[PDB]
Parts: C-alpha cells; structure tokens; sequence
C-alpha cells in the first residue's frame, strides 16, 4: 500500500539515506531483534515479522556502504540491496557514467525491479545524491534514465545538493553539476535543491550550533523528506500523494527545479520560551533566512508553493496564513497563478532522534516551492563553468573515459536554455 | 562485474534497447407493496 | 609511559594515545548513529570472543 | 583498492622503511607481522597496504630495488625489517654511483625484469589494483634511473593505474652531488611521460621545518623521512579508513591536474608544533588553516607567493565538522586571490578522513599544483645548461649506451615544462 | 520566594566582592613584604 | 502531556550537556597531565 | 526471550 | 571588548610582567595557566586578556619586544614566565644600545616585520578587539623607538581602534640616560599623530609615594612597576566585569581628549597606605576622593596646582553607592574652580565598577590631563634643544641615518604642543 | 490586550528596565521563572510559561549579560535580550551613524516580532539615559524607525536627561543637545527624569544614607509601574496611554513632561502620618516630591495629570484639586482652566523584598507639562553653547562621518524649545 522506494546514490546519497533510515526506523518503531500498517510505504514486512527497508543504496566505492555494514544497521539491511563496487568515479562524470558506471546499473535494476516487484501501489522513487561527484552524477543520471525507460510515467523525485555559490568541495564540481543537468532534466519529475551553504547558515542562526556537520544537515534533509511523506503514511485533515504535489507543482515540464524551507526548526533552549503558532512558523517558513537553498526569493516570483504540515495545525489557521502571506508584499507571486498555494496537513507530529540538534515541535512546515528566483543558482554554475572551460581545464580526464569532447557544450546549451525558460515564464503577459 | 562469477547474469529486469525491456506497469485486461 | 615512548620516536606533536579521546577511533557515522555501540556489536570480530556472549540479533 | 609500494635507491629505500613503519603503527602492526590494533577499522582495509598470510601475518607489498645491497642490509636490521618479504628483496652486485646511465641501462635493466616478475605478482595478487607507488630521488643514481626505468615498465603494463611517485629533489643549499642536474634533467622527463602525480621534496625545507617550526637541534634523515613518510600516509588515508568526505589517488588526479604536463605537485603538513610548542597550540579547523599555507610548514623550498595555485587540496584527517573545513577554508580564497589564479574557482579542494595519524588528533596534508615549481625546474636546467655547455661529466654517461642528443632532448623538455608553467602563471 | 531567591548577598555580584574583601592578601600587602625581605637581608648581613 | 515530555526532553539535554561538560573536562584535563609529563620526559631526554 | 530480557536490562 | 598588549624595551617589559601578575592574581590564573578563580566573572571576561589554549590554559595576549635578550630572559625566568606564549617573545641579537635611531630604523626595522607578524596573529584570534596597549618609556633606546615605529605602523594598519600607550617619562633629579630629552623629543611627536591614549610614568613621583604615602625604606622596580600595574588593571577593570556605570577605554578617551593633540594623561591612583595608617584610616569614597587629588599620590612629578585640569575620570572599583562618587567629584568642582577650565563644564567624569581589587573594600583610579604636562613638555623643549644647538650625541643618529631636519620637526611639534596646552590654560 | 512593549536601550535603560521588570513580576505575582492582568506586558505560552513584552538593545555587552546572569535569567528569552560588539562611548555620532547602524536592522526585525505577537498594542515604552551614546544614538535611530514604520503608534520615553549640575560624562550637554532634535520629532510624550532630584528625594524623603542606582531605578520602577497600571488593572477612572497623551500634550512639538511621585516613606516614617489623598497630593505637588531637577514655581502648569492607587476615592480627589487650585505657590496658565486629569486604579503599590519603600494604602503619581521646564533646556544649552564655543570633543563627533552642522541645527531646535515654551507660557 502507497510504498515508495528510496535509491541513495553516492556518498552523499548514502549519508543522506543513513539520515533519513534511522529517522524512518525510530518514527515507525523498528528496533534491532530482541529489544499502525503506516510502515508498510518504506518497509516491507517478512511473514516473520521483520522489516526490510525499501532503499537500494548503491555506491561504486567499498568505503561508505561497506561502513554502514559494519555498523549497526547491518542487521536492518538486506545483505544484498545494499550494492557496493570497487573503483568510484573520482569526480568524473564521464568515469562514473560510461566506464564504471555500465557494469553496475543492471545488478541495480535488477535489485530495483525485485523491490518494486513486492509493492502493489508503489508512488514513486526517490533518488537521493549530489551532482556534485561524479557517481552522484554520473551513475545518478544513468540509473534515471533507465528508471525512467523501465517504470514508465511514476513519479521520480530527487533531492540533490547542488553546488552552493561560494562553497564547494572539488574544482570540477560545475563540471559534474552541468553535466548530470541534462539528465536532471530530462528524467527527473522533481527535483529538490539542497546545498550546503544555506543549510549550515539556517542551523547557525536557529539552532544556534557553531559547528555544523555533515550528520547535522543529514538529519535536516531527512527531517525535510520525512515531512514531506508522512502524508501518506498518516491520516490527517488533507493528505497528499506523490502525483498529488506532483501536478501541483509542475507547470511545465522543464520547471520543476524547487527549493525547500522547514520550520519550527529550533533548538530545545528557545524551543520552551517561543510561541510557535501556525502564523509565526509560515512567516518564519516564507522569510529568506529560513529556507534551505542559498537563493533569495526576493529575485523572483513564486509560481506555485506547496506547503505540508504537520501536527495539530487547523485548516483555518492554514487559511490565516495564506491570506497574511497572499496581502504581505515582501512575497510577490506570478501573476498568472492567482491560487498559487497547495496545501496539506497531516497528523503525525515530527519525530525527533535521540541526540539530535532539532527540537520538538507541536507542529512543523515544510516547503515545496517553484519559484522564479532559482535562476541565481543555475547562474551561478554557469558562469562558473564558462570560465572554467575556457581554455580546456580538466578536460583530458572526462575526455579518457569515453566521452566526446562536445558534451560540455551540449551542457551549456541546455544550462542556457533552462535559464531562458526561467526568465520567461516569470515576465508578465 | 559482480565478483568471482564466471560471467554475470543476464538480468530479465531490463535491457539497453527499449524494445524488449520489461515495462514494470503491464497494462493488461423491487415491486412496492400495496 | 608507553606513550612517552611513542611521541619520543615521533619527531612533532604527538598525543597519548592511551587518552580515551585518541583511543576512541569511531567515524562521524559511528559516533552520530551509534553512539553507545560497543567492539563486540561491529561485523568483524577477533576470534576469541564467544559466540554465547554475542547478539544473537539479525535483523530489525 | 590496493596501493602496491616500490623504494628505489638508497634514499627511496629509507624514506619507504619510514613509510612502512608508520603505515604498520597505524594500522597495529609489531615487525613479528601479527595484528595488535585495538580497533576494527585499521583491520577493515588492511589489504590497501598489506596481505595476509597463512598465519595470520601481514607483510608489506613492497618491491626493495637498489643496486648497491648495503641499503637492503641495513633496512633488514632495522626494526621493521623483519616484515618485508625476504623474496621481495631485489639487489644487484654492483651500485648505480650517481650514474644514471647505469641506472637505466646497463645495471639496471639486467635487474628490472626479476624486479618486475615481483611487481606483476603483487599487482595479480590484488583483488583490484588502486595503483603504484614509488619513493626515490632524482638526484642519485640508483633511485632516479631505476625508478623512471620501472616506471616506465610498469605504464607499458598498467596504463589505467595511478602511478603516484615520491621524488627527493636536490637543491644547491643541500648540494651533495655534482651531477644531481643531470640525473633530475634525465628522470623529470620520463616522469612527466610517464607518471599520474610525482610529488616534490626538497631536503633543504624538510631541515628547514626542524629549524624553525619543529625546533629540532639535530634532527636526522629518519627525522625528515619520518615527515615525509607522514605525508605519504596522509596522502591515501582515505582509501584504508572511512570518512565523511572521501577521496583516493584518482580523486586528487582529476582535481589537482587541471593540464596533463603539470601534475608536479608541491608537498605539505600540518600539524607541525615544536617539543617546546607541545603545549600552547591548540588543534583546531581555524589553527590548521592558519598553518595551511604559511612558508614556515611549506615542505618545498620554493616561494608560494612568487607563484600561483593552479589546483590545491586538502587530506584533512580526525574527526571535524564540515562548515569550518569549509568556510575557514574559503576564507583562503576570499582573502588570497591574488595568490590563486581567477579563473578556477575555488582552487582549493577538501576531503576528509575519520581516522587521524596516531598521537594526533587532527591532522592535514597539502598538494599544490602551484606554478612557483617552476622556480625549482628553472633553476635546475640553468646548472644543467651551464654544465652541458662544456661538455662535462658526459663520458660516465655515454660509454655505457648513451648519446649526446638524448641530453639535449632532456633539456629541451624541462624549457618546455618550464614555459607550460610559465604561460598559466 | 522572591525574598529568598531575591537577597542581594545571594546575588553573585555580592558573592564575589565578599570573596575578594576577605582574600587574606591585597598587593599593599606584598609591597610592604617588599621591606620585610630588605629587613631581612640586612639582618642577615650583620650576622654574616 | 505534550508540555509533560518538553520537561522530561529538556532534563534528558540537560544531562546530556551535563555529560559532554564532563567529556570535554576530562579530555582537557588528559591533555594538560599528557603535555606536562611530556614536557618532563623531554627535559629528562635532553638531561640524557 | 533471554535477549529481550538483556536488552530491557540495557 | 579584547585589549591585545605589547611590551617594548626593558623597562616596559619588566612593568608588563609586574602587570601580567597583577591580572592572572586578580583572575586566579596560577603561573601554569590554570584557572583557580573564586568566582564566575573572572571567567565572564577573561577572553579581553587572555585566549584559552587546548588544555584549559589561558594565555596572555602579550608580545615582549626587545633587541636584548637578556630582558627575555629575566622575564622568562621570572615567576610568572612560563606563562607567556613563547613565539611571542622577540628579541634581536644586538641590542639598541640606548639609541633611538638604532631602535626606530636599523636594527628595529630588521625585526619589525616579525613583530608585524605577532601582531596580526594576535589580533586576528580576537573576535572584536578593543584595541591595542604598549607598555614602554620615553627615555630608552628600543622601548621609546622601537615602541613608536610600532605605534605608527599598527595605527596604518588598524585606523579606528584604540591604541593605549603607557609610557614612562623621566625628571633630571632621576635622569639616568643622558640623552632623555633626544629620545623623548623624538618619540613624542610620534605619539602625538599615533596615539589615542598615552599615559606618562615618571619614576621621581613613584619614589616620593613609596618614601612618604607608602613609608617604604627600600623600594625596588618590583614595586615601582607594582604600582604601574595597579592603574594598569584600573584601566580596564570596567572592560573585565561589571559595574553600576560602566566604561572603556574608548569612552575614556572619548571624555577625556577635546582637541586631537591633546592625550597625555597623568599616572594616579588611590588608596595607598602605609603599614601603620592601614589600620587608622578609614576607606570610603571621601577618603578616596581626598587621596586621589592630593599631589602626593598621582605618581608623575608635575604638580596639578601649578596648572587646570582639562579633563579628569575616575574608575572606581568596590561596593559604593553612586551618590558620594557624584556628590564627592562634584564638591571638588565646586570648590576648586581656579584649577579646572571654565569652559568645560563637568571636568571630572565617574565610572563605577562593583568589583574590587585584592583585599580591598574600595579603590579608584585617577586619569588626569591637566595642564602641568606642559611643565614636562617644555622641561624635555630646552634639554633638547641645549643639545641640538651644540650638537652633541647628534653623530650617532646622523650616522644611523637620521637627518637633521627630523629633530628641528621635533622641536617644531613639542613646542606648537606647550603652546597648545598654554592657550587652553590660559584661555577666557 | 492592552499590550505594550517596553524597550531598553543603553546601560541605564537595562537597569531601569530590570527594576521595572522586577516590580511587574512581582506585582502580577508572574514567577522569576516565567510562571489575564498580565497581557499588558507578558506572553502566554502553550506550557504555562510567561515572556516579558521587553527587549534589551545596547551595544555593549555587561549589562545584557547582567540581565542573563540574574534571577530573570529563566524568565528572559534568549533573543529579545541582544547585545553589541562595542559601545557607542559616548558618542551621539558613533551610536547613531556607524555602530548603531549594524544593530538597527535586527532591533527592528526583533521589534516587529514582539509587535506581531502583540494584537492591541497601544504603543511602546523607551528607557534610555539621553546624555550617554548608546541611550542618544540608538535612541535616536530606533525612534526614527519607528516613527517611519508604525504611523501614528503611540510612544512614551521615560529618558534620563543631564541634570543641572551633577553629571558624570563632559559630552553628555553634546549628547543630550543632539538626541533633543530625535525626542522632539520622533516621540510622542518623553518623560523628565534626571537623577539629582530623585538622588535628593531618596536621601530626603526616605532616609537611605547610602543612596545608590540600585536605589533610584527601584523609585523610577515604581513610577513606571504606576504609569501603566491603568492598563494593567482595573479602576475607578481607567487612563490607558492614549487616553491620558492626548490631554497632556497640547501641542506637537510640546510634550516634555515632568513627573514626581508620592508617598516614599521610609518604614519608621510609615506608622506617624495620616497619609490621605490630600495629603499625599501635596506631597506630590510640592517642591521636594520630583524626581525632575526643575522648579514648577518658576514657571507655570501646562496640564497635570494624576495617577491615584490604592483605597483613593473620587470624592477625596476632587477635594484635593479643590485645594490645590488655590493655593498661591503654584499657578496654571490662563488658556488651561481645566488643567488636571486624574485617575484611580485600586490596586496598591507592592513593595519589594529588601526594598525602601514602605507598605503605603495608597499613592499617588504625578506626570505633568509646566512651563518651568524651559530651565533645564536652558541648562542645557549655556552648556552647549560653553562646550561648542572652542569646538571641544567635536572631532570625535565629526570622525563618525557626522557633519559639523548637526550641532548647530540642534543648537537652532533647543533655541526653538525655549521660544515656543517662554510663547506659550505668556498670557494674553
Ligand atoms: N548534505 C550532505 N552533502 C554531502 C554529504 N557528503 C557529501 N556531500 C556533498 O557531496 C559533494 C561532493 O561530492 P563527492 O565528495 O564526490 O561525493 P559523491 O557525489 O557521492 O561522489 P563520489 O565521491 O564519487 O562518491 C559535496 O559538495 C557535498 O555537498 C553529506 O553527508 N551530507
Ligand atoms: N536612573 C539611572 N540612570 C543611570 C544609571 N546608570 C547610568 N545612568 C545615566 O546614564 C547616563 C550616561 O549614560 P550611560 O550610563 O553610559 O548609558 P549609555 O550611554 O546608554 O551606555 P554607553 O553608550 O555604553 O556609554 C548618566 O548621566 C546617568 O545619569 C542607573 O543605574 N539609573
Ligand atoms: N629524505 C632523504 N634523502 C636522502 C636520504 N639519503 C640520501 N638522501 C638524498 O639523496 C641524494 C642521493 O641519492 P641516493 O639515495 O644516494 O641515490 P642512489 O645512490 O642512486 O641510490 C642526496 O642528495 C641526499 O640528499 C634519506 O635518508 N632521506
Ligand atoms: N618604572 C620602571 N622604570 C624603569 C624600569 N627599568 C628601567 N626603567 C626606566 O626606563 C629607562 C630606560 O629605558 P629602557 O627600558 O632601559 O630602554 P632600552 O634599554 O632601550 O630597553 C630608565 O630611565 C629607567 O628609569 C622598571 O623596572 N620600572
Ligand atoms: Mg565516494
Ligand atoms: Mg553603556
């Protein structure tokens, strides 16, 4: 019933997934041996009464799956599901896409199809990687172009980080980010923009932690995707399915790139002295400062925000809060989507890990939200890879690997034509 | 590509060529009284 | 002063590694996902231990 | 992902015993060859480094090749000499002296091809061969010919692995052989045809980090081999632990060789804190970036500012939070620009390991493809012009199979990478 | 329970000016052990 | 019930920031005994 | 039975 | 917030190291570093000073500065001489010899780079420095040269932020450098165009404390720079904890300086008692107030009657109400209207800080600019100038590269400087 | 309902605001932990827990922390309560042009929070001191938003000027001559509140020989307190904020108003006098009753209003306007026949624990506009005019990107004050 099969590709996919599992698994109440049916959509259920989760994480170097073995967790993944190479693409998109990439896609789409194969009313995938590497990338756009050729129109969505502006891990991150756009494009319903930088100013300011890691922003991210399923795991006043954001949020097919915001998320101390009414979290939500992707709203119109709640919320405070947001001037919609705004609420309060920066809240929102200004990013990329490819920097290791060398032309076309889109469906008729 | 196996499988969940590739989805077949 | 032997061989800063904090070599994984885990609960184990004494836990 | 390991020469044969000592103290290993380490991870990837026996016993996969037997005498009595494979020990009868003539070609080759039966044997032993390493010195002539002959041999061989190299550079302040120039000027070209990545040492920094930052009164060569040897750890700690941010030679390839002619990389530590330092420093993302770059922890004698980082990298090692090795690192970025070239990026790149180096908490080790290496390639073929003009020392060379125009050639080659740096400069 | 929590010797501003009165030395003390030791090594002066 | 489990979430983070102020305490106080018995192990191999 | 005992002990 | 401290030339350093002890004492900073405090502000606000290393050690934020390295010695072999980070102490192998060119030029200059080095290291640790401090005298070779070359060239680099000056300043009954009024005169005009605070020291007045207000038979230096470092921490009390009015060093220059040129205060400070009158006077803000202004106790020898105050503060530190600290200091301006300028309304500001000192039940710090520094401006004017005319030990700066137009400049300033303090002294 | 939010700028607006905030607790019975007659000035939250509607702004970091280390730590939350990284130093300038412009921003944004919180927010309450930098430039600055951002929202300012003779700063006549120009436009009713009476009426009426800030921020916290008891509890005659602003002020530019409060009775006093309305309202109009250092003698009543709490009746009252209206040391203005407001709120005083003022039945609070307050302006601005005629202290102004015409436009404003008081205390 209503599953939903979870594909973590990378290193930060399979950080990410980690993330997200242990947050499943203490939400639904799946302990190690020894110690509601809503669990049903990630888990499937042995005749034994054991619980399997509903990820392939997939990874073409040994180090990151071949540690979650050694941990704890391995009890709770399949022995096999859980598919690891030998050789990563060392950020090459070219290694992790043609070379490398090719002897592992089919184990992994066998391993999806006999997933997929114990769902009756599965929603969708749910890929989750950075374009930043080059597996993330690489084999990403590879295992989506044959979900895509295999399942037909179910819907897809993926939460990729995106290089943020300013900070970035590798030299040839644009590279891999322009490259796996083609397919992020092409072969992705929805994708989530999740970077770095605007995470980690996000947890500065509200949960008040001067040093930020990679786990805090994982349990962030998996906080972020679990409001944004629970919908179909727990009754509440207006559920959602996949499709159902899906069509709500898509206008047209080329624009689907959105950004996330989440809110109350605050730490235990301010937690017990601030008053987070349903009002004060959507403006809190709807502010530039809490919202994870480094890219002002300010600098372009909304075209359709969804908003998914969680916990005690009631629809008229929802309605409050559109309405103050709708008169607010400092949030500016496109003028052709009047309505705008696709709501949902559900009652099942966030579940907060043991350990965890995040707080409980009574009630949490959540931001699916296609706007215009996502353009600075793409900008951002591309005038970094247009100086980058100049005079032909890191092209011979792209180049060795099986690709032609017209790839990354082919890849500012589209960048450019994205960015064409962008501004054009922003200006008023 | 897996490991020590001789050679690997040739897996029915897919295939390169989207003409014999297995689609998931199969679309398939009184009287009143008185 | 075992380890005043070993930061004697090496030539720059060397801490004891007997200090609990240099003994504990868990991951970020580890420490953040599992924090109270024990050597015994890892895959890999020496061949000494007893298997009465292990979990005798296999899935979730 | 193995690393299979080659010391050539008497210098690359100390710095690689270094090496093994301190790749076996990581991962718990006693010479006896049994493991000791009180966690699982330094039994994790063991096989990255080492192959088990049948007893359990671990020894290095490590290729011993030098002419002159007193270095295999001397790294057998050392006190880990007890774990290479006594069959893996391959000496000749006769030494190189400073001829790389005899190196390459006639010494050497009548021994490269019983090298190369061991090198094929653990390179099949391996499950999936990450790639090669090698520890030598140009300067020399044991280690320059015969690491660029197996070099060489083993790119005919292995095409798609990393050969990374290890290379003692001779500087005239440390000037102990007068044909240092010709035996660099012979064995930089076979490595820029030859080699993924070849880092640079310089004797003359390493002594100089003793002087100042370490404050070491008499520090030895185990003293700076054990530095370097720390390097060359830091270097691929990523493939033998886990991280939150990983890498491997391929990885550091792709982001530090923005041209194929320059991957003559610059080598660095930190940290580095003297004896009488041990206890006011304190380790931390901020304090380690304040070390990154400074001259006084830079292991190469070469001037950063007088040149621009073309690509540079990171092996940040111990346990950290990511936004500060992140943003104290852009820091360097936003405030250096100037020091770094305009049209890459963010020239610097990060990874990150969970396991630091043993009595240290944090750790990081530099690569830097910088253009100030130049300097060095530059000021070794004005002593090699100088000395060529003249007809000098040539006869050593060329009674044993060589040509005069092959020197040339050898010159003609270190101008063209001078000016490949040059023109990105 | 304001009067109890309230007392302005229960303020840790009072704590620590009581604490810093009835520390046994000020530094006029160690000025004046100054001519303690200078009486001291005259003493020891005249019976060398 | 809900305010009930806030009380008992903030007294699980008050020990539990308690226990990482104790970590860190001992952590420190290991560095300074290490650092000061290093330094007199130093000065005892110059001496040798 | 025995390790659900153990782990409530836990 | 942080105030980062330099320590130039013999004299400055010994009185910095007397310093450091007085502020580790009053923090519970034992000579280790450790932290043996008996309250919780002396933790509050021990970063202004101190910057915490791994193992809980706290570490001055102190650069010892000197081209001999037998000061580095002392001050390392001292009590508290572990306590200091070691690279901060530079030192050169040639000392400067006494000589002002020797410390501002050559052998200064050679070292200057390193001491930039420090500096910026230092100031860059501080998350919102407050400013920097310099402990140094006027008279010597390396503390007043080498003091000033600092002084100029960390003003160039840091415009806005406060940089306190502690200089200590000669009188010819206690001249014991015979060229004070070279080196004086020269580092001077120095500090007019780069300080925003300079404080004078003269050792004549710290002796007549010590004969008379103190009774002490025998004093040494560890009491002269004792009683520097009491005003030292007076200073920036207020900065280091709380009071009931509050203060900096910025808001002390701001209240004290009018006009730009005019930043030479005068060095006081109060109670100090002998053995016997310990017991026999009772401390309270009247008796506080009577021994600040006594000329007796504000240790430079320039008389405050033969002069107007322009300005006067007083940090006070201790349990006292704010109504006597008012009433005293505005009974004083009452009363002695011939000795504060008329145009000025309120000379005298307050600053009250709710902790005190060691053993103390209360103290006050006294910064006075009066005009009777005028006295000692135009004394160094004709010592200088009776040796230009002639001159004599002119060849060693001429020779170290100094040229002769530099001291007519220095005499140009030092006496447009008297001028200045006349006219606002007999201004209408 | 009935909120309003009470803001504390600079280091005598947080003590002022601790002992306000202290009496509200203790009056409301709201716990120092934080656990409707509160609504005025709290919070409710979903656990029982109060939130004080506060906010704490200064640039300097002692006195927040003060706040965050007391016994209100509990209640206070941790935003709300910001500070600065350096102080404005007594400098108008520096705190209104180029410190206090990287603070306004998020003042602002944390003042429209507490505003969004708030539904039926008549207006705000500022303590601040007007001759200190912070209370003179951010004053000015948060006014100014303010004013531009919520229209005709009404705003008290219960300010701390120079007083006549006691002061404790030399820029403070600077300070309070440019922050006049800021209270004159951008401020509906702002509150006469030096400290020399209120330092002479706590000696005088109330028998404390140790008179202290503590002191006299508990008085002005009972002002204050009796201020907005009107909205906090219930009464014979209810006067909120803009019930009473409007008949205070009679025109735009007039609205300076003194205040002065009664009975303060030590305890031993307490049990000897028959303390009626009568009683207690000539108290309160007689010379020895303001905590305004003016004399309403000197001039003549714009409009008082009065502010009873406690057993008072209407009828007594009115008998005490009866008898006040004839006496001849004190006189109105001819066009003001009317002349008084009074209100009654049955709610008594609470003395504090530990406290000075006595268990009293009733009180009274005057808050009045007389003519006589031209004088202090006057004060003022002979202080001026001597501290500006030798431009003293003016290139620490002008070194904040401030031009030298600011101190004579508001040279030109305070002339304006004078020439509309003396106007329209003339008769016909
Ligand atoms: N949010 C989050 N991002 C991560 C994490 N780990 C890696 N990343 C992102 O991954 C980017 C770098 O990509 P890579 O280091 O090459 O990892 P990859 O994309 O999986 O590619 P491979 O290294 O080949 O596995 C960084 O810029 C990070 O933003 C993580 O744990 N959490
Ligand atoms: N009523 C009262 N007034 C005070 C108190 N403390 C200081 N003041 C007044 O504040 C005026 C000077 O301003 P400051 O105390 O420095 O306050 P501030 O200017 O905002 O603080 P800074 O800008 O940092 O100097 C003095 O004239 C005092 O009258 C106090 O505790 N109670
Ligand atoms: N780092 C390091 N360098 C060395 C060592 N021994 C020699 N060298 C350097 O190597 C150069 C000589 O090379 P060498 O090893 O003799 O070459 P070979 O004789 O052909 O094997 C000299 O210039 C030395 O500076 C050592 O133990 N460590
Ligand atoms: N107060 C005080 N003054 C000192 C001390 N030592 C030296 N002086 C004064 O400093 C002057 C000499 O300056 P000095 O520091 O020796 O200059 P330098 O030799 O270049 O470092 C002399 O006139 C002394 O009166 C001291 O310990 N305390
Ligand atoms: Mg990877
Ligand atoms: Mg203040």
């Amino acid at each position: 019933m209503r599953e939903a099969i979870c594909i973590h590709i990378g290193q930060a996919g399979c950080q990410v997934g980690n993330a997200c599992w242990e947050l499943f698994c203490l939400e639904h109440g799946i302990q190690p041996d020894g110690s509601d049916d809503a669990f049903n959509t990630f888990f499937s259920e042995t005749g034994a009464g054991k619980h399997v989760p509903r990820c392939l994480f997939l990874d073409l170097e040994p180090t990151v799956v071949d540690e979650v073995r050694t941990g704890t967790y391995r009890q709770l993944f399949n022995p096999e599901q859980l598919v690891s190479g030998k050789e990563d693409a060392a950020n090459n998109y070219a290694r992790g896409h043609y070379t490398i990439g090719k002897e592992i896609v089919d184990l992994a789409l066998d391993r999806i199809r006999k997933l997929a194969d114990n769902c009756t009313g599965l929603q969708g995938f749910m890929v989750f990687h950075a374009v930043g590497g080059g597996t993330g990338s690489g084999l990403g756009a590879l295992l989506l172009e044959r979900l895509s050729v295999d399942y037909g129109k179910k819907s897809k969505l993926g939460y990729t980080v995106y290089p943020s502006p300013q900070v970035s891990t590798a030299v040839v991150e644009p590279y891999n980010c322009v490259l796996s756009t083609h397919s992020l494009l092409e072969h992705t319903d929805v994708a989530t923009m999740l970077d770095n930088e605007a995470i980690y100013d996000l947890t500065r300011r509200s949960l008040d932690i001067e040093r930020p890691s990679y786990t805090n922003v994982n349990r962030l991210i998996g906080q972020v995707v679990s409001s944004l399923t629970a919908s179909l795991r727990f009754d509440g006043a207006l559920n959602v399915d996949l499709t159902e954001f899906q069509t709500n949020l898509v206008p047209y097919p080329r624009i689907h790139f959105v950004l996330t915001s989440y809110a109350p998320v605050v730490s235990a101390e301010k937690a017990y002295h601030e008053q987070l009414s349903v009002a004060d979290i959507t403006n809190s939500v709807f502010e530039p400062a809490g919202m994870l992707t480094k890219c002002d709203p300010r600098h372009g119109k909304y075209m359709s925000c969804c908003l998914m709640y969680r916990g005690d919320v009631v629809p008229k405070d929802v309605n409050a809060a559109i309405a103050t947001i709708k008169t607010k001037r400092t949030i500016q919609f496109v003028d052709w989507c009047p309505t705008g705004f696709k709501c949902g609420i559900n009652y099942q309060p966030p579940t907060v890990v043991p350990g965890g920066d995040l707080a409980k809240v009574q009630r949490a929102v959540c931001m699916i939200a296609n706007s215009t200004a996502i353009a600075e990013v793409f900008a951002r990329i591309d005038h970094k890879f247009d100086l980058m490819y100049s005079k032909r920097a890191f092209v011979h290791w792209y180049v060795g690997e099986g690709m032609e060398e017209g790839e990354f032309s082919e890849a500012r076309e589209d960048l450019a034509a994205l960015e064409k889109d962008y501004e054009e469906v922003g200006a008023e008729s | 590509a897996y490991g020590g196996l001789f050679q690997d499988p040739p897996y029915l969940s897919s295939d390169l060529d989207p003409k014999k590739t297995d689609p998931y989805d199969k679309r398939d077949a009184r009287v009143p009284p008185g | 002063k075992a380890d005043v032997a070993i930061s004697m061989k090496i030539p720059y800063l060397t801490m004891a590694v007997s200090s609990d904090r240099l003994k504990d070599k868990a991951t970020v994984y580890r420490k953040d996902f599992m924090k109270d885990a024990t050597q015994a609960e890892y895959r890999s184990l020496t061949y000494k231990t007893n298997l009465e004494d292990l979990n005798p836990s296999y899935a979730y | 992902r193995e690393i299979v390991s080659c010391q050539a020469g008497q210098c690359g044969n100390q710095i690689g015993s270094k090496f093994w000592e301190v790749i076996s103290d990581e991962h718990g290993v006693d010479p006896t060859g049994t493991y000791q380490g009180d966690s699982d991870l330094q039994l994790e990837r063991i096989n990255v480094y080492f192959d088990e026996s049948s007893g359990g016993r671990y020894v290095p996969r490590a290729v011993l090749m030098d002419l002159e037997p007193g270095t295999m005498d001397s790294v057998r009595a050392g006190p880990y000499g007890q774990l290479f494979r006594p069959d893996n020990f391959i000496f000749g009868q006769s030494g190189a002296g400073n001829n790389w003539a005899k190196g390459h070609y006639t010494e050497g080759a009548e021994l490269i091809d019983s090298v190369l039966d061991v090198c094929r044997k653990e390179a099949e032993s391996c499950d999936c061969l990450q790639g090669f390493q090698l520890s030598h010195s140009l300067g020399g002539g044991t280690g320059s010919g015969m690491g660029t002959l197996l070099i060489s041999k083993l790119r005919e061989e292995y095409p798609d692995r990393i050969m990374m190299t290890f290379s003692v550079i001779p500087s005239p302040r440390v000037s102990d052989t007068v044909v240092e120039p010709y035996n660099t000027t012979l064995s930089v070209h076979q490595l820029v045809e030859n080699s993924d990545e070849s880092m640079c040492i310089d004797n003359e920094a390493l002594y100089d980090i003793c002087f100042r930052t370490l404050k070491l009164t008499t520090p030895t060569f185990g003293d700076l081999n054990h530095l370097v040897a720390a390097v060359m750890s830091g270097v691929t700690c990523c493939l033998r632990f886990p991280g939150q941010l990983n890498s491997d030679l391929r990885k550091l390839a792709v982001n530090l060789v923005p041209f194929p002619r320059l991957h003559f990389f610059m080598m660095g530590f930190a940290p580095l804190t003297s004896r009488g330092s041990q206890q006011y420093r304190g380790l931390s993302v901020a304090e380690l970036t304040q070390q990154m770059f400074d001259a006084k922890n830079m292991m190469q004698a070469a001037d950063p500012r007088h040149g621009r980082y073309l690509t540079a990298s990171a092996l940040f090692r111990g346990r950290m939070s990511t936004k500060e090795v992140d943003e104290q690192m852009l820091n360097v970025q936003n405030k250096n620009s100037s020091y770094f070239i305009e049209w890459i990026p963010n020239n610097i790149k990060s990874s990150i390991c969970d396991i630091p180096p043993k009595g240290l908490k944090m750790s990081v080790t530099f690569i830097g493809n910088n253009t100030c290496i130049q300097e060095m390639f530059r000021r070794v073929g004005e002593q090699f012009t100088g000395m060529f003009r003249r007809k000098a020392f040539l006869h050593w060379y060329t009674g044993e199979g060589m040509d005069e125009m092959e020197f040339t050639e050898a010159e003609s080659n270190m101008n063209d990478l001078v000016s490949e740096y040059q023109q990105y400069q | 329970r304001y009067s109890e929590e309230g007392k302005q010797e229960n303020l840790p501003k009072y704590r620590t000016q009581d604490v810093f009165e009835q520390k046994g030395q000020s530094f006029l003390q160690k000025l004046y052990d100054s001519n303690a030791r200078q009486e001291e090594k005259n003493r020891e002066y005249r019976l060398e | 019930r809900n305010a009930s489990m806030i009380k008992t979430q903030l007294h699980e983070r008050y020990v539990e920031r308690v226990r990482r102020l104790e970590r860190h305490q001992q952590e420190q106080d290991a560095m300074s005994r290490h650092i000061e018995r290093l330094q007199m192990e130093e000065k005892a191999e110059k001496l040798r | 039975r025995e390790l659900m005992r153990l782990s409530a002990a836990k």
